[PDB]
């Protein structure tokens, strides 16, 4: 899952 | 040679980039609620910190996720502990709140609070641990090759080795009169691990009892893999 | 200089003095019962080991007690882990019994058993950790200045520093081609701490449920201070 | 308390 963490890691 | 593939300058820059701007602290109903609000706030900042550590952003996304889920609690504890060397019987939260020893004891979390002060804050203060050293210890924690599910544990091991080679060189150059300093830094990591485990046990209890607000990112970190 | 007040020769002699004499291992109803019987046996041997570590016997009796009560579980885990580098999917107990991965999983302790194999045994094997290095890591664990209630934590800190100064010198002399080796040894201590905490949680559960025999010395170590 | 551990540490 880890929705928030994936979103924050993507955003460059 | 150490410094070139993992420069301590970049690790210090990561620390300095994410420092909170608090002019004057004030004492925190429930300090545990304030600590949990600060932890949620600082998880957003932790992701920004990790992106600034050399080579972290080049790992596979799934491995970045595993390392931050494995490390966040120790990473946050190391940060607030180092921030707190400035006060005598308390901790400084990133929200600009202070939690006094007495407040922590009065909230039923005295024993773990005392471990943080005695094993981390006081020891960081006694040796004047600097922000480069803190950053390097945090980067060692982040690059944890024992984290379950990594696609390539050997590449994380290699990044950890580059950090500790760079930290040792930094310590020998800056503190040549203290030949034991590098070992003394590394030997705070078992205490950090133990204190992180106990803090996570508390947080799971706070979630279970349901009497402590837990915001969305902190809640996500408490979810099963 | 390091070596003279805390000689690695004496720490190796302590290791070699207490090694079990097992010619041929055999597979262990309940492997957990066999592990608990071996732990009780080895607590007697641990006291003899600690007496042979330079300066330990010169500490106040109450501080000797605090250090062994704080350290025993990590000390025993480090020992059986190093003993087990000789086998591929198991651990070798001091009683001459082997516990296979499959036996541990079949007894409901698979997850912790796998952590021991992956984070300790396999890593000790991969780097060919030697008995001098093992002895020094164990002496660092024994001389734990964070142990609560010590009469003079600074003297225990000083003994720890003498061990790690001696270990570093030993590593530089014997393994000069591996400049990272000393750090790599120290960086097993957080995993050892975590695995020790989880093993102690298991042992408290085994005591609570009451379905696992726990002999007198192991029982005494599970008593409140 | 720690009866066994005290006994084993004394005996020299
Ligand atoms: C410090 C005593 C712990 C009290 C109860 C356990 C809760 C665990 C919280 C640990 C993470 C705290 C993060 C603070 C973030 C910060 O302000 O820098
Ligand atoms: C190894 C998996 C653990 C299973 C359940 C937890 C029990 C904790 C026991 C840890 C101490 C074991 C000591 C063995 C002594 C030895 O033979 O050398
Ligand atoms: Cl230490
Ligand atoms: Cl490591």
């Amino acid at each position: 899952k880890h929705k928030i963490l994936h979103r924050l890691l993507q955003d460059s | 040679s150490a410094n070139e593939d993992m420069p301590v300058e970049r690790i210090l820059e990561a620390e300095l980039a994410v420092e909170p701007k608090t002019e004057t602290y004030v004492e925190a109903n429930d300090p545990v609620t304030n600590i949990c609000q600060a932890a949620d706030k600082q998880l957003f900042t932790l992701v920004e910190w990790a992106k600034r550590i050399p080579h972290f952003s080049e790992l596979p996304l799934d491995d970045q996720v595993i390392l931050l889920r494995a490390g966040w609690n120790e990473l946050l504890i190391a940060s607030f502990s180092h921030r707190s060397i400035a006060v005598k019987d308390g901790i400084l939260l990133a929200t600009g709140l202070h939690v006094h020893r007495n407040s922590a004891h009065s909230a039923g979390v005295g024993a773990i609070f005392d471990r943080v002060l005695t094993e981390l804050v006081s020891k960081m203060r006694d040796m004047q641990m600097d922000k480069t050293e803190l950053g390097c210890l945090r980067a060692i924690v982040l690059f944890n090759p024992d984290s379950k599910g990594l696609s390539n544990p050997a590449e994380v091991e290699a990044l950890r080795e580059k950090v500790y080679a760079s930290l040792e060189a930094y310590c020998k150059h800056k503190y040549p009169e203290q030949p034991g300093r590098f070992a003394k830094l590394l030997l705070r990591l078992p205490a950090l691990r133990s204190i992180g485990l106990k803090c996570l046990e508390h947080l799971f209890f706070f979630k279970l009892i349901g009497d402590t607000p837990i915001d969305t990112f902190l809640m996500e970190m408490l979810e099963a893999p």
